[PDB]
């Protein structure tokens, strides 16, 4: 059955609120056990601690960097990169959770949550989940961003794990 | 007061547009991929005894919207289209950006550079005198680059003041 993660949100370290996700690894398994595992850091590395660092309103809050900090960087808990596991889902409107690439399979460990649907993305990104709790959070963060994705206050995952 | 010189990167993906604008602004070369999204820039330079103030628009080389380039091509004076050396394709890309500027803007001679990028590379797929042929049917200068070493880098930003200075003096 379908996991269940979240995310705690902080502002300059301050929290904003918890966000949680059901993976569908139902459709998508090897890319839901990827964001699993990196949402409890059972492998020894993951998303706690990590920033948002890339929000743009009106489309996305992009994240996952947890090794360069500086939006190039992440891993997945199979090596470097992965293979696009199919485009069975769609981005459909807020709460999409979906991975962002580099191009054809070079999926890591950066992510988005959409905040509008993306339908352009569709068969480039794959989508693996989405919001269930805590929705709020995701519109509150879009005040930290910027028309080219440049947030103005750190916004980070302080705390992570899985639910169900 | 200092004129003003509104310049903006076109070009397909990875061809180096933020590399050479990263040399004229920040005086380094970066190794790493960051695919941009839209970066703007400003910097005060001299360019043939005259001080000048340039504002630098760095776009994304992403086909797939190709139809967000219409707003900064309305607000852009000037152009550097880029091309790689080592990618025929983003060579190809060039005669799209050109029509698209010409239509944009409705005007035959918006000024515009084409830029060849990556010439430290030690090897090549596009040949260069096509470059200077497709240039001339423009009316444009054609610039060989390499913001890895920085050579040409202030030459192919400088040229660019130097098209739109003739425009105004028209
Ligand atoms: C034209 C201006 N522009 C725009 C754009 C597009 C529109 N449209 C209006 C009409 N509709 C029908 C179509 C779209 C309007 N306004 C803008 C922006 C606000 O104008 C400034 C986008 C964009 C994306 C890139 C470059 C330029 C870009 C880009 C550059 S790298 C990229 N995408 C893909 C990105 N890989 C990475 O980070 C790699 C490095 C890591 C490993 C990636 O996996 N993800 C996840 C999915 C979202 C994507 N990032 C991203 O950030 O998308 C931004 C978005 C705003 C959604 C699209
Ligand atoms: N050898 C060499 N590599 C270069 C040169 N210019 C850029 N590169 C490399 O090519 C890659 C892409 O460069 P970048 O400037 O990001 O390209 P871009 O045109 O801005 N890409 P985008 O459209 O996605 O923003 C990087 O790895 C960069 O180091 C150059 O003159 N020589
Ligand atoms: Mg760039």
């Amino acid at each position: 059955v379908n996991p269940t993660v979240f995310f705690d949100i902080a502002v300059d370290g301050e929290p904003l609120g918890r966000v949680s996700f059901e993976l569908f690894a139902d459709k998508v398994p090897k890319t839901a056990e990827n964001f699993r595992a990196l949402s409890t850091g059972e492998k020894g590395f993951g998303y706690k601690g990590s920033c948002f660092h890339r929000i743009i309103p009106g489309f996305m809050c992009q994240g996952g960097d947890f090794t360069r900090h500086n939006g190039t960087g992440g891993k997945s808990i199979y090596g470097e990169k992965f293979e696009d596991e199919n485009f069975i889902l769609k981005h459909t409107g807020p709460g999409i959770l979906s991975m962002a690439n580099a191009g054809p399979n070079t999926n890591g460990s950066q992510f988005f949550i959409c905040t509008a649907k993306t339908e352009w993305l569709d068969g480039k990104h794959v989508v693996f989940g989405k919001v269930k709790e805590g929705m709020n959070i995701v519109e509150a963060m879009e005040r930290f961003g910027s028309r080219n994705g440049k947030t103005s206050k750190k916004i980070t995952i302080a705390d992570c794990g899985q639910l169900e | 007061s200092m004129t003003e010189y509104k310049l903006v990167v076109v070009g397909a993906g990875g061809v180096g547009k933020s590399a050479l604008t990263i040399q004229l602004i920040q005086n380094h070369f970066v190794d790493e991929y960051d695919p941009t999204i839209e970066d703007s820039y400003r910097k005060q330079v001299v360019i043939d005894g005259e001080t000048c103030l340039l504002d630098i628009l760095d776009t994304a080389g992403k086909e797939e919207y190709s139809a967000m380039r219409d707003q900064y091509m309305r607000t852009g004076e000037g152009f550097l289209c880029v091309f790689a050396i080592n990618n025929s394709k983003s060579f190809a890309d060039i005669n799209l950006y050109r029509e698209q500027i010409k239509r944009v803007k409705d005007s035959d001679d918006v000024p515009m550079v084409l830029v060849g990028n990556k010439c430290d590379l030690p090897t090549r797929t596009v040949d260069t005198k096509q470059a200077h042929e497709l240039a001339k049917s423009y009316g444009i200068p054609f610039i060989e680059t390499s913001a890895k070493t920085r050579q040409g880098v202030e030459d192919a930003f400088y040229t660019l003041v130097r098209e739109i200075r003739q425009y105004r003096m028209k």
